[PDB]
């Protein structure tokens, strides 16, 4: 008697083609799958990041923890005084905090930038803060994204020509003046009989800064706005002019009349505008009309050694007080910065603007320790190289890639039968 | 029909592993049983299925990086990396399904050995998982012993 | 020798799958037929090369997106690409020449367990694509029928 | 008597190697092949793409389909008009057509400025317009690569300073004058007594035009050139000049022949030169000599979205007139854009110059549903990942690479014998 | 237990290829000697060694072109690239040792096959590496002659 | 009787996994590992290089080849005269070796440099050569690491306007002057009565050179520096200016000191300055005080049809000769440059300077036929796609991968024992 074991599959059963085997299964599994998406900022490397922010992640604060956004841990990890703002450090605005900015990190998380909003009611002949404050923060995290390490500059080397000259001061600044730039006025031009003379001045950016390298230095070459000449001749003989040169000549900077269109807004009177610009270390020339000269006083130095696309965190107040959505812009037109961006309106335990439960839950990524990638979509842990959903760009690390749930491969599984050969 | 090959059955009629014995009066007329206790194939199964999760991890573990500093989405270089990737996976997994077939197909060729050496022998082997027993050295119950079924 | 070798042949000799017999008056002299009517193992090898197309159609499928605005050719990346995609074909290769080997090792083992089981239990298996049969048994037109040459 | 199936093989059979068992056959069939490639143009996405032309992609023309060198479907595709060229639109020459392009595609297919060729015989002054139309064009392209969209800004608002200043005249310019850029003269100008007062002018380009985004503009910084000042001082007192400034007062374009030689030719009289720039939308200056003044009045406006690189048609007539090779030339040393070229003298069905046999071959791929790639040696479809010979760049899409035919890997055919272990 | 199957020993006790024999007076004991002549085992094994040199050839043939004109080390980048290499690399060793494993399991069912023949039909094959030898039949001078110990 | 072969491992046997198949094995083997890497210069193509030297690398020097630190047959693949330099050909100072280097090669290699150290006490007004040196050498390596070919254009098509005007002598330059830049002196102008008339003139940079081809021109814009306007009143009247234009007036190079600050150093007196300028090719027009006026004269002629990262070998003198490191830090601050140092001081076969061991180990690469990449860690031949330690950038070729020897996979050895199937 012939004895056999007999092999036999039903219709439920489907052949999986194998090289060097086939297998039937009535079953199959997904061989892999996605990877979560977190919203929020955190970092790939805990050991080479850095934090620049205000009150909502500085550890010193009276009423930390309840006033901080980030966990202790995180904190220490953080450059940060309460009331600063980098933009409030560029400038040194009268009575408001004047924070000395500095640190080294590859990875770089900007949560910051509040302090200085329209609720702050900076006048200083300010022609428009909030646009001021988007081209500023646009230079910096320009810079940043290159740079290894970050450094305000509290002091720039300066001299100016004149003897006569005085130094600035305005009502609508506080009855003072900004740290920079410098104000200097000459108290005899007077458009009677005297002109004056063409002020001259110059300002040094460092090679370096303590510890830090400079390659790069945002500067604002900062100029007078008046409506038309006729207003102008109000205070000085002639066009207005600031201009600002480099080493050689080149004109780099400044607002010319002679040449360009006047742009003041009707009946404003005067203002000051304060472009902000990249520049390379060295020394830099001004010239401008007799009675007023602006001079930079302050920079930002930056490296070029190199850095991660780096994290601008949103910087609004609470819905009681007058925000702007500057820094959001200026990150979105700069190439290499990812937002972050609450959904919900900002309340502090603390108080009304400090210690908030949704920003709390975005940051709490930057306490991680298995984060290989970061991405304008949130970031992720190294479970499979795939999600559902595109990460979106800028983005850095083991990033994961998008590919319809369809195309990942199956496995068998259950009952399992081999074939091989062609069984006819 | 033995072990070498996979035959299709209609409507109900399980799938899986049977016992089929053949002729006796001449001609005889077929005959499959209902599955006996064939738990070291489903052990061994079991096992196999396990093992591939070391192939799995290690394409899981490999992740490319990246540094994109625009802000708009390259969908078609994205699209590109993704299909180059779902590639690499398709050819591990063609691996992977030979893998379990060449391992359960040998499994199922050292289940058939033990019954040989059982009755031993007394089996006669006709090609793998098929014997020749002379229903004269074997009784009914010596056939449950070496075959048990 | 039965399956699990190949011999070569000198000068002119045919080439292929044939039927070759032993000993009779002690000692024999060998002898090998001009191939018989294996017309299972045509039939398979033209399944075998047809299901070649499957792996091919997944190579053939994929092909990189790029994106170039550079006026001169970036020779040598050119090159290296090639090389690249040359190289995962000559893996594919090797795994379809494999599996085609297997395939037809296999259909080959499933062709001499038909002769087995059709001369039962006269043929008595010794190894693959080899039989012993005792010339008492047996004709020349039972082996005949189990061998059919 | 053992009886045995023998393999055997002849010096015909070669051994195969395989991961997992070897093969012994007699034939090979390579495992895969070449792509053909196609010359002419085509497109990957039939449904995100954008024609600019004239008559021969012009459906409304009275002679199509004699007329066209494409079919109906695909001329539905173009924005064209009889008569018409970017280049006439970009300036609006005296009794030319002037067509109003504009369209969105990620794939371009410019295949237009025949029309403004050496045949036109348009003077107006100009100085050499198969240099100003390479110029120009180049720029185009350059703009149009990085661009989604394109549109014609038919209208720059524009205000002069002067108000004794009257539009520009000349007999050269059919008694008229370019729609771009304007013409304003100070009558009483004359090297007797009077010089005259500097003239000024500011021209703005929008931040969009109807439903496009412009985030950059290709104008005209036209100025006159003379041979030498003695030759200028005819017209006007001191050096000509006529320069360009942006918002601040950086000189951008335009003559000073304060600080610049004179190079008109000799004899040859007044030329004008209108070198095209990419230039950001915003409010620009413009200062010149007191009796002429030319404003620029008309752009192209372009996103920077994104776009493929872009294809170039040949724009020639019949060999009976005039034509010129300056959008080949303006196309190949651009970046990202790819010309398609005749090898025969264009003969058109409808006349002379339009619906010509071997265009239509060319441009027949404009049509297709199953192009995956574009390159400067033409098109293909995804039937394998190779191609004989190198696809030339600028490409895009999914691109076949070469490799020498001997490096295509074989697979065994004809009698197959397999073999496993060492058989010894 | 016969070539489908390896086993462990613990303590001393050399491991390799063994013949072992079962019973004799009902029931028996088992025993396993210390390893006969397999000279041709070795000399396959040296055989299939050898034969790998050419898919380690085939990789390491293959390096891609680059070209960076940076100054400083792209490290990320640089350790992604070697990972991926590392992970083909890893695929290929899995198809190298696999192809050993297959080659060398084929090339003992090729000494096996020596062994059936010699005795034959004698032998009565149990499974690869195993056979059935009635004691009546077979001396032990047979046995050493079909055996060789 | 059942006989059976029996199959056994020990505790010294591993399971090695495969696809198909494991095998058991008591020893493992590496499957590939490191390609050792050489420091020094080489070539990946011996085809396509080219050499650009001084006496080092001479053959025809009188002591070859005692004086070579390279073998004929590598020698014969440079351009080199002894005594020459890239810089001392540029501006060609009195009794300088004044040799027209040219040639074309993919890969380049400059071995020169030495021949105007500060051991050659060139004076010539120069406010510091090194300087200028360093400065010079960047502008070279950056239009060279673009280019296929570099020939020295060796006399600029200049025109002057000035009739009085006439040639420029030093007691500091050998009582004669550079042949670049030239030197034009009004003798009328004196501090007295007299001003003069401010000095023009035009240079033109060619499209072509002989059989090469000109898409990009180093050239040097000098100018003349004091310390203050007083300083310079001892001369001319009015401040000091030298300004470099393009054709259309735009601002290119010099120094104008109507806006910059004086940065003469202190009673040190007239200084000249020699900035380096990549400038496309055309015509360019100066503008200078009457009584002084500098006018390039020479250039260096590069294409833009590509080329390999470059490679830089150290230049310096024996112990004994006062050396500098300027083409060091050129090659270190620009892209694409890889530098060859010496770990050891020059001790030359010759003489002193010529004919160094350490150098001929470092070079003989050079002369290799089998290497396949280069980089500034050294060369590597094409053994594994692996290396030990990084390969450090500049770098092209087929270049290896740095990895740990441990993720290197292993193959079973010794005795070997197949295993398949679950053997329970
Ligand atoms: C440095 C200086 O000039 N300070 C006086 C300023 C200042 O001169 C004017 O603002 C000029 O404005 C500029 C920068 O162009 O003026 C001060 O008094 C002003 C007065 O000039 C103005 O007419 O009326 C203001 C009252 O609303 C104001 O008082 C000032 O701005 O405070 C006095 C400064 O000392
Ligand atoms: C706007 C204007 O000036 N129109 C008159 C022009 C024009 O002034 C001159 O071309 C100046 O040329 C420039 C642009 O520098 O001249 C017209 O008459 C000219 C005449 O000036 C010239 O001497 O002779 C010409 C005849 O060949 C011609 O008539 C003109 O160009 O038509 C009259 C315009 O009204
Ligand atoms: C072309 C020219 O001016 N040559 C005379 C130079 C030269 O004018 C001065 O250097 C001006 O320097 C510059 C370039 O600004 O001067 C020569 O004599 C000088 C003399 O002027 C200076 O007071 O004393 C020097 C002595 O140490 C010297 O003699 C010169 O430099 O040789 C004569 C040139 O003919
Ligand atoms: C290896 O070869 C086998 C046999 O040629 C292939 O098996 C075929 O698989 C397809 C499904 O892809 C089935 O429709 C055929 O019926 C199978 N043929 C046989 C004879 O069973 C198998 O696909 C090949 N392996 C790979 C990875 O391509
Ligand atoms: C084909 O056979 C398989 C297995 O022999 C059947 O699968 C069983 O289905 C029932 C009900 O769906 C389950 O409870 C069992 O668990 C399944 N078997 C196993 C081993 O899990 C299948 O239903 C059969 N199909 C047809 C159409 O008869
Ligand atoms: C080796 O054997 C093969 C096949 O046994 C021979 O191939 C045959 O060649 C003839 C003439 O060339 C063809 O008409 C047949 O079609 C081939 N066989 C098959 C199966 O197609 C081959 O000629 C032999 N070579 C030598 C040198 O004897
Ligand atoms: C798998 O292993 C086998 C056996 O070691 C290799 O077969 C050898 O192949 C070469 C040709 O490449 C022949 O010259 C040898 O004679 C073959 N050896 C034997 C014993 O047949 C085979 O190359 C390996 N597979 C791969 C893909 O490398
Ligand atoms: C396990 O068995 C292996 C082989 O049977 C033993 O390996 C031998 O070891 C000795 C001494 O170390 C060597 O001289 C031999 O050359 C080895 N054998 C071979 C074939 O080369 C191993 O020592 C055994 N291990 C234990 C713990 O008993
Ligand atoms: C192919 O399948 C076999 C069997 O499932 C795998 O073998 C296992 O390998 C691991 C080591 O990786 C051992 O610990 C297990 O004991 C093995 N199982 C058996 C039954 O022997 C093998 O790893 C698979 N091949 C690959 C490349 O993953
Ligand atoms: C099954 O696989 C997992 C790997 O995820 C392993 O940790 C576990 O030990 C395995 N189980 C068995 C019984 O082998
Ligand atoms: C052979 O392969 C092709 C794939 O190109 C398939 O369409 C066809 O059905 C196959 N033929 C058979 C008989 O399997
Ligand atoms: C062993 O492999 C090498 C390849 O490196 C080959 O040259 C040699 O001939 C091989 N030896 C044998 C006996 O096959």
């Amino acid at each position: 008697e012939l004895i056999c074991i007999v092999q036999r599959v039903n219709e439920s059963f489907s052949l999986h083609s194998g090289f060097g085997g086939n297998v039937y299964s009535m079953k199959t599994e997904p061989m892999t799958g996605f990877t979560n998406v977190t919203k929020g900022a955190s970092v790939i490397n805990q050991k080479d990041w850095i934090g620049f922010g205000d009150a909502r992640t500085d550890l010193t604060n009276d009423q930390f923890p309840a006033s901080s956004d980030v966990p202790l841990a995180v904190a220490k990890k953080f450059r940060s005084l309460s009331g600063a703002s980098l933009m409030l450090s560029a400038f040194g605005p009268p009575g408001k905090v004047d924070y000395l900015y500095q640190g080294c990190g590859k990875e770089k998380v900007f949560y910051e930038g509040v302090n200085w909003s329209p609720e702050a009611g900076i006048d200083c002949f300010g022609s428009n803060w909030t646009q001021t404050k988007k081209d500023f923060y646009s230079r910096i995290y320009e810079a940043a994204r290159s740079s290894t390490c970050m450094t305000l500059v509290n002091s720039l080397d300066t001299k100016i020509s004149s003897t006569t000259a005085t130094a600035g001061t305005a009502s609508s600044c506080s009855s003072s003046w900004m740290k920079s730039p410098l104000w200097y006025a000459e108290s005899s031009v007077n458009p009677p009989q005297v002109c004056g003379t063409e002020q001259s001045a110059t300002f040094t950016l460092p090679t370096s800064f303590g510890i830090y390298k400079c390659n790069k230095h945002v500067v604002q070459l900062c100029y007078f706005v008046y409506e038309n000449k006729a207003k102008f001749n109000t205070f000085g003989c002639g066009d207005y002019y600031q201009n600002y040169y480099d080493g050689n000549g080149n004109l780099i900077g400044g607002m010319d009349n002679r040449v360009a269109a006047y742009r003041g807004i009707a009946n404003a009177g005067v203002k000051i505008e304060c472009p902000s610009k990249i520049l390379n270390p060295g020394t830099y020339s001004i010239k401008s009309t007799p009675r007023f000269l602006l001079v930079p006083k302050r920079s930002y130095c930056f490296d070029t050694d190199g850095g991660y696309p780096i994290q601008v965190v949103q910087s609004e107040w609470s819905a009681s007080r007058r925000s702007d959505n500057a820094t959001e812009e200026a990150c979105l037109q700069t190439e290499g910065c990812i937002f972050i961006k609450k959904t919900t309106p900002y309340v502090g335990e603390a108080a009304d603007n400090a210690g908030d439960i949704e920003m709390r839950q975005l940051l709490s990524g930057l306490g991680n320790n298995d984060t290989v990638c970061v991405s304008q979509s949130g970031y992720t842990k190294g479970e499979t190289p795939f999600v559902k959903d595109y990460l979106s760009p800028p983005k850095y690390g083991r990033c994961q890639l998008k590919t319809d749930s369809g195309r990942i491969p199956t496995l068998p599984s259950g009952l399992i039968i081999p074939q091989a050969g062609t069984d006819s | 029909f033995g072990l070498l090959f996979v035959g299709f059955v209609a409507g109900g009629v399980a799938g899986g592993y049977f016992w089929g014995r053949s002729n006796g009066g001449g001609g005889g007329a077929s005959v499959s049983s209902t599955q006996a206790g064939f738990d070291k194939i489903g052990k061994d199964i079991q096992q196999l299925r396990n093992d591939t999760n070391a192939a799995i991890e290690g394409f899981n573990g490999r992740i490319a990086h990246d540094e994109q500093a625009i802000k708009n989405l390259a969908k078609e270089i994205e699209d590109a990396r993704a299909e180059a990737l779902v590639g690499e996976l398709g050819i591990i997994r063609s691996l992977i399904v030979a893998n379990i077939s060449m391992n359960l197909k040998e499994s199922l060729y050292e289940l058939a050995n033990q019954i040989t050496k059982r009755g031993g022998g007394i089996a006669q082997e006709a090609g793998p998982g098929c014997w020749y027993v002379d229903s004269e050295n074997c009784d009914a119950s010596c056939k449950e012993y070496i075959f048990n079924f």
